[PDB]
RNA sequence: GCGGGCCCGGGUGGAGCCGCCGCAGGUGCAGAUCUUGGUGGUAGUAGCAAAUAUUCAAACGAGAACUUUGAAGGCCGAAGU
């Protein structure tokens, strides 16, 4: 009984603090992966960052030759 | 004690003295900054904004040569600060500095 | 460009559903070696060449 | 986790380290070396004066170009430098260690730094565009840094 | 806080510029909840945000 | 045996003088990491073996 | 053991391995402006300098030179920023 008298206590108090304190709260929106997907867009962002960089010819001014 | 509040008569001419044009302004409230540091001991000054528009009357590049101010010293009342006390600086509008001394305001 | 034809409105919206990210409950499956879509497309740059 | 240096008393001293701080290693390792040794109140005030300022960090190791100052004359050195993003890094290491040793039931103000380490973290990349079409790597350098309070008094 | 909103919404019912929108200082928790225009209107029917006059050209 | 195509299914022309490259063919053009690295010998990463 | 190398001791490691008699080879690297990958000194260095300019107070905030609000000083000056 001691169990059930808990859970009738946690749900009154869950109650009376959203009424009287939560904001808006979104129903279900399948809850944002970001929380480790932080860390994935990191490891994505590590391969972008190292995307092929195109080679190109060497600019170099020479003076004269010789005669 | 610590509470007292004072006039003084601040010497901008001496102070901006070689500094670039685009730089004088900032640099003159930056010597106010210095001159209620160095009289009252609090690292904390608030400066008034009529004093700052004071300042800026004349443009960037033309800064009053004289201008009188008070000096308030205040009790920081609820911020827990390491900073137990503040100084306040407010413009006085003066017509002439001629023979003006730095009278204290008693309370 | 505002003055798209039906074709090209069509293909903008299928790269567009495309590039969503991929789902959490995916990497919860056994036979998963998947962590991240690593075909997100930006606008600023892989300006997708039509 | 394995920590170098394992202390020689471990009822009577505490352990805290952080992982990829990005935060400069060469400046980190240099406020390190200074810190080394000290008091925690000590280590602590000599932190804040170097955010204020008022003490320098002497550069012995990579002190390639860094300029001269007064304050470096307390180390018998004449490089110096007033790094603060280490300083901070690392105060809040000191903190944490702090906060360990008081879990523990250790005396706070008895604790001086017997061990402190900093080991280069990976990098990670950045890219810069010159020249003629050219692009350079433009990359961070992180570090590890993992220290041992010890009550010594 | 966060108020550029409540001024773009405000230039566009004022039919001014923005430059002329002048939120109130001091009360600016009344202007943050005023997300949707229609209710800016309200505001500006209290007087919380006024259109300040256009900066004075002299002729003579 | 190996694959008689095995190694020469690209299209890997070498870059004359006058740059910093060794004279090794080299894949032509793209913006991938397998462009402008090294095709066509045995002391290259993929290649192709010597005497197949 | 002249040598090519090899046999034991200790630690880590967790699943296959070696000697001998013969057979076979894609069988031994210091270089080839060799190929691929990684890491140093340079070096906390060059640099973050084209187009006049910012300052004060408050708010949110753990954290404010860079956000927002108000005030002041400026610029673009109807072929306009
Ligand atoms: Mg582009
Ligand atoms: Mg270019
Ligand atoms: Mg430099
Ligand atoms: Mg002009």
């Amino acid at each position: 009984l001691d169990k059930l008298i808990r859970v009738g206590i946690i749900l009154v108090l869950l109650i009376w603090g959203t009424v009287l304190l939560l904001k808006s709260i979104p129903h279900h929106s399948n809850t944002p992966d970001y929380q480790e997907p932080n860390s994935n867009y990191t490891n994505d962002g590590k391969l972008k960052v190292s995307f092929s960089v195109v080679r190109n010819n060497t600019f170099h001014p020479k003076y004269h030759e010789l005669h | 004690n610590e509470v007292v509040t004072r006039e003084y008569t601040i010497n901008i001419h001496k102070r901006i003295h070689g500094v670039g044009f685009k730089k004088r302004a900032p640099r003159a409230l930056k010597e106010i900054r210095k001159f209620a540091m160095k009289e009252m001991g609090t690292p904390d000054v608030r400066i008034d904004t009529r004093l700052n528009k004071a300042v800026w009357a004349k443009g960037i590049r033309n800064v009053p040569y004289r201008i009188r101010v008070r000096l308030s010293r205040k009790r920081n009342e609820d911020e827990d600060s390491p900073n137990k006390l503040y100084t306040l600086v407010t413009y006085v509008p003066v017509t002439t500095f001629k023979n003006l001394q730095t009278v204290n305001v008693d309370e | 460009s505002s003055h798209k034809t039906f074709r090209i409105k069509r293909f903008l919206a299928k790269k567009q559903k495309q590039n969503r990210p991929i789902p959490q409950w995916i990497r919860m499956k056994t036979g998963n070696k998947i962590r991240y879509n690593s075909k997100r497309r930006h606008w600023r740059r892989t300006k997708l060449g039509l | 986790v394995r920590y170098s240096l394992d202390p020689e008393n471990p009822t009577k001293s505490c352990k805290s380290r952080g992982s990829n701080l990005r935060v400069h290693f060469k400046n980190t390792r240099e406020t390190a070396q200074a810190i080394k040794g000290m008091h925690i109140r000590k280590a602590t005030k000599y932190l804040k004066d170097v955010t204020l300022k008022k003490q320098c960090v002497p550069f012995r190791r990579y002190n390639g170009g860094v300029g001269r100052c007064a304050q470096a004359k307390q180390w018998g050195w004449t490089q110096g430098r007033w790094p603060k993003k280490s300083a901070e890094f690392l105060l809040h290491m000191l903190k944490n260690a702090e906060s360990n040793a008081e879990l523990k039931g250790l005396d706070v103000d008895s604790l001086v730094i017997e061990h402190i380490q900093v080991n280069k973290a990976p990098k990670m990349r950045r890219r810069t565009y010159r020249a003629h079409g050219r692009i350079n790597p433009y990359m961070s350098s992180p570090c590890h840094i993992e220290m041992i309070l010890t009550e010594k008094e | 806080s966060m108020l550029r909103l409540q001024k773009r919404l405000a230039s566009s019912v004022l039919r001014c510029g923005k430059k002329k929108v002048w939120l109130d200082p001091n009360e600016t928790n009344e202007i943050a909840n005023a997300n949707s225009r229609q209710q800016i209107r309200k505001l500006i029917k209290d007087g919380l945000i006024i259109r300040k006059p256009v900066t004075v050209h002299s002729r003579a | 045996a190996v694959s008689e195509l095995a190694g020469h299914q690209t299209s890997a022309e070498s870059w004359g003088t006058g740059r910093a490259v060794a004279r090794i063919p080299r894949v032509r053009g793209g913006g991938t990491h397998r462009s402008g690295q090294g095709a066509f010998g045995n002391m290259c990463r993929g290649g192709r073996m010597f005497a197949p």
